[PDB]
C-alpha cells in the first residue's frame, strides 16, 4: 500500500556481508539463498546483523528451497543461544542471472514476506567479489 | 544530343541530393508497428519471461536408444551443435517422438516441452524440391496414343491399387518416361497429377552432382525417405543426366560424381523395404542411354512411350493448342500443320502464338488468317537453325 | 584512482559494424563473430548520424 | 581497368579488340638506356672502386 | 537552351522548399505525434528490452506462436506475442525477439538476400530510347516481348493461352543487345538483376546450376521481374579445370535452364533475357520457342542501316555534323557493330596523343584507313598468308 510501505536503507555489517560474498563464490554456478537475521527499529532503519544459508541447488534459486521447516528449526536455536533477531528479509546470490529479480526469486520473496511484513531482497553477485570492485 | 544531356544530368543530380536527408530524416518518427490489439498481449509477454519453459529452442531428434531409467531417452541435435540426450515429453505422446521428427525442447531445461512436425534432418533435399503447378489435359496437345500410355501406366494403379491386383502384379516400384525433348512432357506430367490426386515432387540431377561427392548420397536417401512418408506418391526426377546418363566412371572426371549418386538410387529402388505402390519416374532420352546397371527391368516396370511427332501427330497438337487459344482465322489446322517440316512439336506451337504477336505489330488486337500464314514461314527457319554444336570429333 | 574502481566495471565495450542504418529509428549492428543485433537510436546517433557500412564503437 | 601483360601472344582477342582499347602502349624489350638508368641510381647506395663503367654492363 | 532554363530553374527552387518544409515538420509541428509519441516509443523500448536479437521470421502459426530461425547461430521456437500480430509479420524479413527471453517483438525491418546485392545493377540505359536506332525493327520487337505483357494485360486476355517467357538476343556485338534490356526493364521498373555467364563457370564445382536457380527464384519473389544473363558463351570457352570444362559442366547449366524457364517448376510473367554472341554453344533446345518466344535476330548492318548505327556512337562523343557518313559505308559493309565502334575510338586515340580534346572529320579519316586494314589483321595474317 502506498500509505504504509517506504523503503528500507540497509545497514550491512561486516559479519553479514563476508558471509553472503563467500557463500556465493564457492557454489558458482550453484547458487545460495538463506534468511538474514537482524534487528528492525524506525519505520525504515534495517540492520542486517548476520545470515545463515538455505540448500545450494544447480537450478539455484526455486520454491522448493524455501520451506518454513528450515527457518523454524533455526529459531530454536535462536533461543537456545539467547541471541533475540527476528528475520528481516532473505538474501540470494545471482551468477547466473543479473541484478533483476528471476521469476523463481519473486515467488521465494513473496512467502518470505508473509512471515515478515518488512523484508528485503539482495542480489549479490560472487563473481565480482574476485576484483576490486563488488 | 551532346549539349542537351549534360543540362539534364546535373538538375537531376541535385534534386536527388536533396531527397537523401528528406527520406533518412522522417523514418516512422518514433511509431510503434504492433498498434492496439497487442496491448494485452504485453502483459502475457512478461509472465513468459519470468516462466523457463519458454523460450523452446528447436532440435530435431536424430536417434532411438534405450538404456531407460527415468522415461525414454533420445538423441537430439541442438543448433549449437552439441549434441545432448533428452527425455520423453512431459506430456505429450511418445508416438510424436520419432527418428527424422522435429521436437521443441526448452532452452533452459533441454526436455522435450512439445514435439513439432517432423523433418528438417537435411539442409539439401528441402532445398531440392520445388513448386509444384498444375497444368490439365487441354492445354497439352494431343489425345494420341503415346499421351494415352502415360495416364494408364501412372494414374491406374495409384489411384486405385485394386485394378493392378487384379491383374497379379504390384504397382510400379519404377515407372520410365522416354521421348525426345520439346514434346510436352513434363506439361503432361503435370496434367496426370492433378487427375490421379497423386502428390507429384519435381526433382533437377544438376544439383545432385557437387564438387565433392557425397552429399548427393545422403540427398537422394533422405530423398526416398520422405516420399515414402508420402502415400501415392511420385518422385518425378526432371533434365537428368546424372541419374540419366552413360554407364562409365573415368576416375578423375565429374562422371564420378554421377556414379555415386546413381549408386544410391539403386539400392533405393530395392529398398530397406519395397515400394509397393510407390513410384518413380524418370525421364531420359530413351532407354538406351539409361545404364543397364541402373535399370534392372522387373523394378522399373512399363517404360511410356513418347515420340516426336509425326506429320499427323502434329495436325493432331496444333487443333489443341489453337482451340485452347483465343484466335480468329479462315485457314485450317491441317494445312498449316502439314506446311511445317518434321522437326519437333514445339515449332508448330509456336505458330499459334507467333500469330497474336503479328496482330500487335498488324495494329490489331487478336490474330487474323494472314498473321497465321507468316508464322509459319518464319518460325519453322528461326528455332531450327542457329543452334548446336558445330563438331563431333574428338569426344569420348 | 580511487574512482577507478567503480569507472572500469561494466558488461564491456566493442567495436562493431553498421551494415546498413535503418529509416525505422532503430539500428542494425553485427558485432564481428557474433550475428546480427537491432539496439535503438541513442542521444550520440540518430539516422542521419549512421549511414551504411560504417565501423562503430559500441 | 588498366592491363599489363609480359607478351601480346598470351592475352585474348577479346582484350586486343580496339573498340575496347582507348589506346595502346608499346614497350620494346630491354634496351640499354633503361639498364644504364638502373644501375646509375643503384650505384649511390653501393661501394665502387676505381675503373668500373657501367656502360659495358649495359 | 534558353526555352529549357525558366523550367529547370524552377525545378531545382521547388525541390529545396520540399527539402526546408521537412525540416520544421520533424522538429517543432505536431499535433498528433506530440509528447505523447516520445513517450509510446520510451515505453515500448524498455518492455521490447533493448539489445533486441534478430531473428528472420520464417513462418507465422496462428496460436501465438512463430518459428523463428535466431540469426546469433542456433534456433528457437517463439511466441507471437508483444507489440505485433500474425499478419503484421511478414515471411522472409529480420524480426526482433526480446534478448531475455524470445517472443518475437515484430517486424520493423525487411531482409535482403546477400546474393541479390551483387547481382544487382540498376535499370536506365546510357543510350536513350529512339537513339538506339539503326536496326529500329528489331528494338521495337523486345518492348513487345518481355515488355508488354508486362505493360499491357489487354492484348494477352483477348489472345488467350500462355504468355511469352522471353527472347534471345544475338548477333553480332554492337546493335546493343544491352541497351535494349535495360530499357524495358527501365519501363517497367521491374527489378534488373544482372549476372555475366562467367559466374556459371568458376572453380567450384556445380555453382552454375546453383546461381541460375537461385537468381530465378528471388526474381520470382521479387517479381515481376527481368532477368539478364550477359554473353553465354563462356560455358564451353572457359575452364579453371578439366571438371570445370567438359560435358558435366556444359549439360548441368542447360539441363537447369530448361526445368527453370517453362518445365515443372516453371516461372511467372517473370522473363529471362539472353545475351549472346554465338547460338554455336547454345543448343537447339534453348533456342527452342515457349521458353524463348519470339528470338530476334540482329544481322550484319546494311549500308544505309550503317549511317544510323553510327549516330549513336556519335551522339555518345560530339554530335557531327561534318562527317561523310559515305565514305565510312564504301570503305567497310557487312561487318559488325563492334567495327564501328572500332572506326570511333581509333580517332579517339590520335587525337588524344597530340592533346587534342576533340574529334572531328580529319581525326575519324585519319584513323579510318589503318581501321580497315587492322580488321583484317585482328585475325592472323602470319607470316605472309
Amino acid at each position: 500500500a502506498p500509505a504504509v510501505d517506504t523503503a528500507e536503507q540497509v545497514y550491512i555489517s561486516s559479519l553479514a556481508l563476508l558471509k553472503m560474498l563467500k557463500h556465493g563464490r564457492a557454489g558458482v554456478p550453484m547458487e545460495v539463498m538463506g534468511l538474514m537475521l537482524g534487528e528492525f527499529v524506525d519505520d525504515y532503519t534495517v540492520r542486517v546483523i548476520d545470515v545463515f544459508a538455505m540448500p545450494q541447488s544447480g537450478t539455484g534459486v526455486s520454491v522448493e528451497a524455501v520451506d518454513p521447516v528450515f527457518q523454524a528449526k533455526m529459531l530454536d536455536m535462536l533461543k537456545q543461544t539467547g541471541r533475540p533477531e527476528m528475520v528481516v528479509g532473505w538474501y540470494h546470490s545471482h551468477p547466473g542471472f543479473g541484478c533483476w529479480l528471476s521469476g523463481v526469486d519473486i515467488n521465494t520473496q513473496q512467502s518470505f514476506e508473509a512471515l515478515s511484513e518488512r523484508a528485503v531482497a539482495v542480489v549479490v553477485d560472487p563473481i565480482q567479489s574476485v576484483k576490486g570492485k563488488v | 544530343q551532346s549539349t542537351y544531356s549534360r543540362q539534364i544530368k546535373q538538375v537531376e543530380d541535385d534534386i536527388q541530393q536533396l531527397l537523401k536527408k528528406i527520406n533518412e530524416l522522417t523514418g516512422i518518427k518514433e511509431s510503434d508497428t504492433g498498434l492496439a490489439p497487442p496491448a494485452l498481449w504485453d502483459l502475457a509477454a512478461d509472465k513468459q519471461t519470468l516462466q523457463s519453459e519458454q523460450p523452446l529452442q528447436v532440435a530435431r531428434c536424430t536417434k532411438i536408444i534405450n538404456a531407460d531409467s527415468e522415461d525414454p531417452k533420445y538423441i537430439i541435435n541442438v543448433k549449437q551443435f552439441a549434441k545432448f540426450v533428452v527425455d520423453l515429453s512431459d506430456q505429450v505422446a511418445p508416438t510424436d517422438i520419432e527418428e527424422g521428427m522435429r521436437v521443441g525442447v526448452d532452452r533452459n531445461k533441454y526436455q522435450i516441452h512439445i514435439p513439432l512436425p517432423p523433418k528438417i534432418d537435411p539442409t539439401v533435399t528441402m532445398m531440392q524440391v520445388e513448386e509444384k503447378p498444375d497444368v490439365t489435359y487441354s492445354d497439352v496437345g494431343g489425345c494420341k496414343e503415346q499421351i494415352e500410355k502415360l495416364r494408364e501406366v501412372v494414374e491406374t494403379p495409384l489411384l486405385h491399387p485394386e485394378r493392378f491386383v487384379n491383374l497379379g502384379i504390384e504397382p510400379p516400384k519404377g515407372v520410365l518416361l522416354f521421348g525426345p525433348p520439346g514434346t510436352g512432357k513434363t506439361l503432361c506430367a503435370r496434367a496426370v497429377a492433378n487427375r490421379t490426386d497423386a502428390c507429384f515432387i519435381p526433382v533437377i540431377g544438376s544439383e545432385l552432382v557437387q564438387k565433392y561427392v557425397g552429399e548427393g548420397a545422403r540427398m537422394v536417401r533422405e530423398l526416398f525417405e520422405m516420399a515414402r512418408t508420402k502415400k501415392a506418391c511420385l518422385i518425378f526426377f526432371d533434365e537428368i543426366d546424372a541419374i540419366g546418363g552413360a554407364r562409365f566412371d573415368d576416375g578423375a572426371g565429374g562422371d564420378n560424381e554421377v556414379q555415386r549418386t546413381m549408386l544410391e538410387l539403386i539400392n533405393q529402388l530395392d529398398g530397406f523395404d519395397p515400394r509397393g505402390n510407390i513410384k518413380v519416374l524418370m525421364a531420359t532420352n530413351r532407354p538406351d542411354t539409361l545404364d543397364p546397371a541402373l535399370m534392372r527391368p522387373g523394378r522399373l516396370d512399363r517404360k511410356i512411350e513418347f515420340s516426336l511427332p509425326d506429320l499427323e501427330g502434329r495436325t493432331h497438337i496444333f487443333k489443341i493448342h489453337a482451340r485452347s487459344m483465343s484466335v480468329e482465322r479462315d485457314i485450317r489446322f491441317e494445312l498449316l500443320a502439314r506446311l511445317c517440316p518434321n522437326s519437333t512439336g514445339a515449332e508448330i506451337r509456336s505458330v499459334c502464338t507467333e500469330a497474336g504477336m503479328f496482330a500487335i505489330r498488324a495494329r490489331r488486337k487478336i490474330a487474323t488468317e494472314k498473321d497465321f500464314l507468316e508464322a509459319v514461314n518464319k518460325v519453322i527457319k528461326s528455332y531450327a537453325k542457329f543452334s548446336a554444336t558445330p563438331r563431333y570429333m574428338t569426344y569420348n | 584512482l580511487r574512482e577507478e574502481l567503480q569507472l572500469l566495471q561494466e558488461q564491456g565495450s566493442y567495436v562493431g559494424e553498421v551494415v546498413r542504418a535503418m529509416d525505422k529509428k532503430k539500428v542494425l549492428v553485427k558485432v564481428h563473430p557474433e550475428g546480427k543485433f537491432v539496439v535503438d537510436v541513442d542521444k550520440n546517433i540518430d539516422i542521419n548520424d549512421v549511414t551504411p557500412n560504417c565501423r562503430v564503437a559500441l | 581497368v588498366i592491363m599489363a601483360t609480359n607478351r601480346i601472344d598470351i592475352l585474348d582477342s577479346a582484350l586486343l579488340r580496339p573498340g575496347r582499347i582507348d589506346r595502346k602502349i608499346e614497350f620494346p624489350p630491354p634496351n640499354e638506356e633503361a639498364r644504364l638508368d638502373i644501375l646509375k641510381i643503384h650505384s649511390r647506395k653501393m661501394n665502387l672502386t676505381r675503373g668500373i663503367n657501367l656502360r659495358k654492363i649495359a | 537552351t534558353q526555352c529549357r532554363l525558366k523550367l529547370l530553374k524552377l525545378e531545382r527552387i521547388k525541390d529545396y522548399l520540399l527539402m526546408e518544409e521537412e525540416f520544421i515538420r520533424n522538429q517543432e509541428q505536431m499535433k498528433p505525434l506530440e509528447e505523447k509519441q516520445e513517450e509510446e516509443r520510451s515505453k515500448v523500448d524498455d518492455l521490447r528490452g533493448t539489445p533486441m536479437s534478430v531473428g528472420t521470421l520464417e513462418e507465422i502459426i496462428d496460436d501465438n506462436h512463430a518459428i523463428v530461425s535466431t540469426s546469433v547461430g542456433s534456433e528457437h521456437y517463439v511466441s507471437i506475442l508483444s507489440f505485433v500480430d500474425k499478419d503484421l509479420l511478414e515471411p522472409g524479413c529480420s524480426v526482433l525477439l526480446n534478448h531475455k527471453v524470445h517472443a518475437v517483438i515484430g517486424v520493423l525491418m525487411d531482409d535482403t538476400d546477400p546474393l541479390v546485392t551483387v547481382m544487382k545493377v540498376e535499370k536506365a540505359p546510357q543510350e536513350t530510347y529512339a537513339d538506339i536506332g539503326g536496326l529500329d525493327n528489331q528494338i521495337q520487337e523486345i518492348k513487345e516481348s518481355v515488355e508488354l505483357p508486362l505493360t499491357h494485360p489487354e492484348y494477352y486476355e483477348e489472345m488467350g493461352i500462355k504468355p511469352p517467357k522471353g527472347v534471345i538476343l544475338y548477333g553480332p556485338p554492337g546493335t546493343g543487345k544491352t541497351l535494349l534490356a535495360k530499357a524495358v526493364a527501365n519501363q517497367t521498373s521491374a527489378t534488373f538483376l544482372r549476372v555475366v555467364g562467367s559466374e556459371l563457370i568458376q572453380k567450384y564445382l556445380g555453382d552454375g546450376p546453383k546461381l541460375v536457380r537461385e537468381l530465378f527464384r528471388v526474381a520470382e519473389e521479387h517479381a515481376p521481374s527481368i532477368v539478364f544473363i550477359d554473353e553465354i558463351d563462356a560455358i564451353g570457352t572457359k575452364r579453371y579445370d578439366s571438371n570445370s570444362g567438359g560435358e558435366r559442366e556444359i549439360q548441368r547449366t542447360m539441363l537447369e535452364l530448361l526445368n527453370q524457364l517453362d518445365g515443372f517448376d516453371s516461372r511467372g510473367d517473370v522473363k529471362v533475357i539472353m545475351a549472346t554472341n554465338r547460338i554455336e554453344t547454345l543448343d537447339p533446345a534453348l533456342i527452342r520457342p515457349g521458353r524463348i518466344d519470339r528470338k530476334i535476330e540482329f544481322p550484319l548492318p546494311d549500308e544505309k542501316t550503317k549511317k544510323r548505327i553510327f549516330q549513336i556512337h556519335t551522339s555518345r562523343m560530339t554530335l557531327a555534323d561534318d562527317v561523310t557518313l559515305d565514305d565510312l559505308i564504301m570503305a567497310k559493309d557487312d561487318l559488325s557493330g563492334a567495327d564501328i565502334k572500332a572506326i570511333c575510338t581509333e580517332a579517339g586515340l590520335m587525337a588524344l596523343r597530340e592533346r587534342r580534346m576533340k574529334v572531328t572529320n580529319e581525326d575519324f579519316k585519319k584513323s579510318k584507313e589503318n581501321v580497315l586494314y587492322k580488321k583484317q589483321e585482328g585475325t592472323p595474317e602470319g607470316l605472309y598468308l
